[PDB]
């Protein structure tokens, strides 16, 4: 009615007409994704290798197929995560950068990953895993000082899947060594996952450069899955 | 045949009591709820718009038109309600394509949806869905170009319907044919069937994964979605553009039936479309309480 | 050196909370039941005020 | 307050047993899960074992699966950790973590440097 | 020795719970038997504040109790005029991972902070008529969980590296830092004259600091799990605890121990934020099933519930005049009550 009043309506007004353009651009025409891995991880090679597309967290903005990613390494942070993971419930998608040829702490980044695939608030959210090193594995396969076994026995009795598609130069302890690793992690995917999220396995080097277009099929692949179950084709 | 006639009578007062009511419940949910308030949603308010709309506008009269056998409200009224039926029928099969074509933008563009498939393309799908079934079907009832070259043949059928019907020459046929039922309802199985191969590709990929270690739910949905069209609308349509070049042979009671199916699918719509999901069913339940 | 200093920090703080003055429980609820009593007549939302007052009609 | 008490340890031979047991209290030890987690010397925490509220289920490291068997009472809030056929390897201290909430199956930070709902742990030793 | 050391730890605490023990000569539960309840407490929705896109993690009252501000983990805080749900100011944040905000008293500023460790000052009057990011606090090694401004020049903030500091907004340096916690500080509570102030952290412990001497006088404990929530009573003398344990519990400062629990055994899901009524009487609770429990403070009675959030109930606040309540959510709406 008044001035005052009309004043305060038009800068409401024009207030809400800058949200309505920012809802559009860095609101829901970029996907936000979490990059998880541990010390030992490879993870800063994986934000080197996407790049090319003192304290808090990282963001890091690329772009595949003019699409616009937004992904969040965290920074100086404590070893505790129960409660700012979970600041991250709504991501498309966690990357979770696992060191493969790390025997000694595969089962704490196997704990790691069961822990982020049964959070409550993390419930429905997937999970696409990169099983880096793949070189460092190979490697300390071929040698053979490390027994793999005596981390894992269950190794000493599993055998290459069927459907398991090698390099065409890889040795064949290789490639059972990383399809077991590979399938540890899917046992944990499976055994808990109610069809609201999925795990995304991808061997990878620091050397590799389709990481980015992985991410962009996988978050493809998770949102299409996500429609289908809305619509009830799924 | 009175007790018969009034059977036919109640019949028809509940198929008109269901579409209006469940259209009603459709729009009232979705525009109360901000939950709801998402431009599917929208999309979905409209056609049950449309469809409450042809329940009360034009359902009520095409009763008495079949019941009685006979016209009771003059050459104005029926010249509206023609229009107004043609009208509302093209919108819902629109707004049906256009739901589709959403679908098909949310499974085939998953990442670019949300930017694609935003308030002002809706707006605009819903102005269309609106505006070109009006245009195209008042221009046609009122310039009475359709049964232009057919005028005792259009007045032949009008006497022996009971006062007037819905009166198509075969170019005018063909163009309604092409413009209601054809163009909408292909593009429709079209995305749909492409929907279909892609649910069966996933579904089968997870299958395989959890298979490895340790429902046909998109042939149920999208059978459900579009058998209830194609039986509501096929026939009519199908017997409509046939009709003209078999020389009218088509005899009354037979036209109601088809129409009625016709009207059974703005009936079935919300069934389809709202009731079926469980979000739908949630924000009701809410709402009950 | 890290372990032993953070013991000897934390005896001298349970040294500082053991000398607290502390009050008898029902003193303590007689307090904050005369705090409620007090001010119950100056609490819209313990008894709603009538539309008329409330700016949020 | 919320405080766990492992017991049992000390030098023990090659192949020989232990029974390592903790008593918890000032929390409902019925509604969380329970783990087990060592640190052996000059390396970081490990998690060794869980147990789930009811006992149904339970879970073992690659390195100790056939050798301890978890066990959990819930009448005597007393958690335990039958260790079997040990090994030179096992000498490190001993911790039971408290899973961080109620009725929840993930345990996110039992392993931490710091973790609050620790015991204060039992060293064990193997000749 | 180290044995020693926790050895005679162990001695005082138990020389400390004898002694809270001879305190509790009663119970406030059967002092208060005998008083009426307050009754089937009733609130409705009457405003519905919409505008944010991702889910609100916390939001402030004015002093005037009209303005409102919100933060949401889309990067924005706006300021609300809660009687006309007009917008008045929507600020752009830097970090999208806003974990808190605060209004000054005065409604200069308002501040905010996350988890990239820093507060950032906002002034809100400036001469040009735009939000300026007058001041960014950095030092703390862990998301900021929460803040609050003493007055236009001092603010208190609690982080995720388990410590507490109080700021000088002008210099920028952290004038005095409160350790003792043993995990990540989750809330914060000035008392009325500020002199005083609680913190709720992991470790299922609250502590009482005095801003001035910058050291703990009182650890409160009793609650099985994280704390994450906490608020003063009225009066200043008490406070109330919000934890993960589907619990909330009151503690008075004097009496140095726990005086009432507020729990049903049909509640089993943590609680996210507490607050008192004007009076102290209603001590109400957000909870992670998304609902609010209206609790009888002095009966420990469940005097209403508050429903209509689609999705988690994060934060929650009364008015200076306790004419209204402000809940937020994870669904991004704030809902006035009253
Ligand atoms: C009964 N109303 C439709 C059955 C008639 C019609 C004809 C052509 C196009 C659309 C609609």
């Amino acid at each position: 009615v008044s001035a005052e009043d009309k004043a305060a309506a038009e800068r409401s007004k024009m207030i809400d007409k800058n949200l309505r353009e920012d809802g559009e651009k860095a609101a829901a025409a970029t996907h936000r994704l979490l990059l998880l891995g541990a010390d030992n991880s490879g993870k800063s090679t994986i934000v080197k290798q996407m790049r090319i597309y003192n304290s808090g967290i990282f963001e890091t903005k690329f772009q595949v197929d003019k699409v616009n990613f937004h992904m969040f390494d965290v920074g100086a942070q404590r070893d505790e995560r129960r409660k700012w993971i979970q600041c991250f419930n709504d991501v498309t998608a966690i990357i979770f950068v696992v060191d493969s040829s790390d025997y000694n702490r595969l089962q704490e980044a196997l704990n790691d990953f069961k822990s982020i695939w049964n959070n409550r608030w993390l419930r429905t959210i997937s999970v696409i895993l990169f099983l880096n090193k793949q070189d460092l594995l190979a490697e300390k396969v071929l040698a053979g000082k490390s027994k793999i076994e005596d981390y894992f026995p269950e190794f000493a009795r599993y055998t290459t899947p069927e459907d398991a598609t090698p390099e065409p130069g890889e040795d064949p302890r290789v490639t059972r060594a990383k399809y077991f690793i590979r399938d540890e992690f899917l046992r944990i995917s499976t055994a808990s996952g109610d069809g609201r999220h999925y795990c995304y396995p991808h061997f990878t080097c620091s050397v590799d450069t389709e990481n980015a277009r992985r991410i962009f099929n996988d978050c493809r692949d998770i949102i299409q899955r996500m429609h289908l179950r809305q619509y009830e084709l799924l | 045949s009175n007790d018969v006639r009034a059977s036919l009578y109640s019949l028809m007062v509940l198929i008109i009591l269901t579409t209006l009511v469940g259209n009603l419940i459709v729009i009232v949910s979705i525009s109360h709820f901000k939950q709801l308030h998402t431009p599917t949603n929208w999309l979905i308010h409209s056609m049950a718009t449309v469809d409450f709309l042809l329940g009360c506008l034009v359902m009520p009269y095409s009763m008495v038109r079949s019941a009685e056998h006979c016209w009771y409200f003059g050459e104005v009224f029926c010249k509206i309600h023609t229009s107004t039926d043609i009208m509302l029928s093209s919108a819902s099969i629109f707004h049906l394509s256009f739901i589709s074509i959403d679908r098909y933008y949310a499974v085939c563009d998953p990442l670019r949806y949300k930017a694609k498939m935003n308030i002002l393309v809706i707006c605009v799908m819903i102005f269309i869905s609106w505006s070109v079934p009006a245009v195209f079907a008042f221009g046609m009832i009122f310039l009475e170009l359709n049964f232009k070259g057919a005028e005792e043949i259009y007045y032949k059928h009008v006497h022996c319907r009971g006062g007037c019907s819905v009166f198509f020459s075969k170019i005018s046929g063909v163009l309604t044919f092409m413009t209601s039922f054809y163009i909408p309802g292909s593009i429709m199985l079209c995305v749909y069937y492409r929907i279909y191969l892609i649910a069966k590709e996933q579904a089968r990929l997870i299958s395989d994964a959890n298979q490895k270690l340790q429902e046909r739910k998109a042939v149920k949905t999208l059978g459900i979605v579009m058998g209830v069209f194609l039986i509501c609308w096929c026939p009519f349509f199908i017997c409509t553009v046939m009709d003209p070049f078999l020389h009218y042979i088509i005899p009354p009671t037979l036209n109601d039936v088809l129409i009625w199916f016709g009207y059974l699918n703005s009936t079935f719509n919300p069934m389809v479309y709202a009731f079926f999901y469980p979000w739908f069913r949630k924000a009701l339940k809410m709402m009950l309480f | 050196t890290a372990s032993i200093a953070q013991a000897r920090k934390l005896v001298e703080q349970l040294k500082m909370e053991a000398n607290i003055d502390r009050i008898k429980v029902s003193k303590a609820a007689a307090d904050l039941m005369a705090y409620c009593e007090a001010h119950a007549k100056e609490d819209p939302l313990l008894t709603p005020v009538p539309a008329s007052e409330n700016p949020f009609r | 307050q919320v405080q766990l008490q492992e017991s049992g340890g000390g030098l023990v031979q090659p192949g020989g047993s232990l029974r390592l047991s903790c008593a918890a209290s000032g929390f409902t030890f019925s509604n969380y899960k329970m783990n087990w987690v060592r640190q052996a010397p000059g390396k970081g925490l490990e998690w060794v074992s869980d147990i789930s509220q009811s006992g149904a289920s339970i879970s073992y490291t690659g390195s100790v699966k056939g050798r301890f068997t978890i066990s959990r009472d819930n009448a005597k809030n007393t958690l335990y950790l039958q260790m079997n056929s040990l090994k030179p390897e096992d000498t490190a201290v001993y911790y039971c973590a408290r899973c961080p909430a109620p009725f929840t199956r993930d345990c996110f930070d039992v392993t931490s440097t710091t973790y609050a709902y620790r015991g204060q742990g039992t060293q064990v030793t193997v000749s | 020795e180290l044995d020693q050391l926790r050895q005679e730890a162990e001695q005082l605490k138990n020389q400390i719970r004898d002694a809270r023990k001879a305190c509790a000569d009663a119970t406030l539960s059967q002092i208060t038997n005998n008083i009426d309840p307050v009754g089937r407490i009733q609130m409705r929705t009457r405003r519905t504040l919409r505008g944010h896109l991702a889910k609100i993690y916390a939001m402030h009252w004015g002093t005037d109790s009209r303005l409102l501000v919100s933060a949401s983990q889309d990067g924005k805080l706006i300021i609300w005029d809660s009687y006309t749900t007009n917008k008045v100011h929507a600020i752009p944040l830097r970090s999208s991972w806003v974990m808190t905000c605060a209004y000054a008293p005065s409604g200069n500023y308002v501040a905010c902070g996350g988890l990239d460790n820093i507060c950032s000052i906002y002034n809100l009057k400036t001469r040009e008529g735009n939000v300026r990011v007058s001041r960014e606090l950095a030092g703390h090694t862990g998301y900021l969980s929460c803040c609050r401004f003493l007055d236009d020049n001092q603010i208190v903030t609690s982080s995720g590296d388990t410590t507490c500091a109080l700021w000088d907004i002008e210099t920028g340096q952290q004038t005095t830092t409160f350790t003792g916690h043993t995990g990540d500080v989750m809330s914060l509570s000035l008392a009325p004259d500020t002199r005083l102030f609680v913190s709720g952290a992991c470790d299922a412990s609250a502590k009482l600091w005095d801003v001035r001497e910058g050291m703990c006088r009182q650890t409160f404990t009793g609650h099985e799990s994280d704390i994450n929530a906490i608020c003063f009573f009225p009066n200043g003398n008490a406070f109330a605890t919000g934890s993960d344990d589907a619990t909330c519990r009151l503690f008075d400062l004097r009496a140095d121990q726990e005086l009432m629990t507020y729990s049903h055994d049909n509640i089993i899901c943590g609680i996210t934020s507490v607050s008192f009524s004007k009076s102290g009487r209603l001590l109400l609770a957000g909870y992670d099933d998304f609902n609010c429990n209206v609790w009888d403070a002095l009966k420990a009675d469940r005097a209403g519930v508050l429903a209509g959030h689609d999705n988690r109930v994060s934060c929650l606040g009364v008015t200076d005049d306790g004419m209204a309540v402000a809940t937020g959510s994870w669904d991004s709406f704030l809902k006035i009550w009253n």
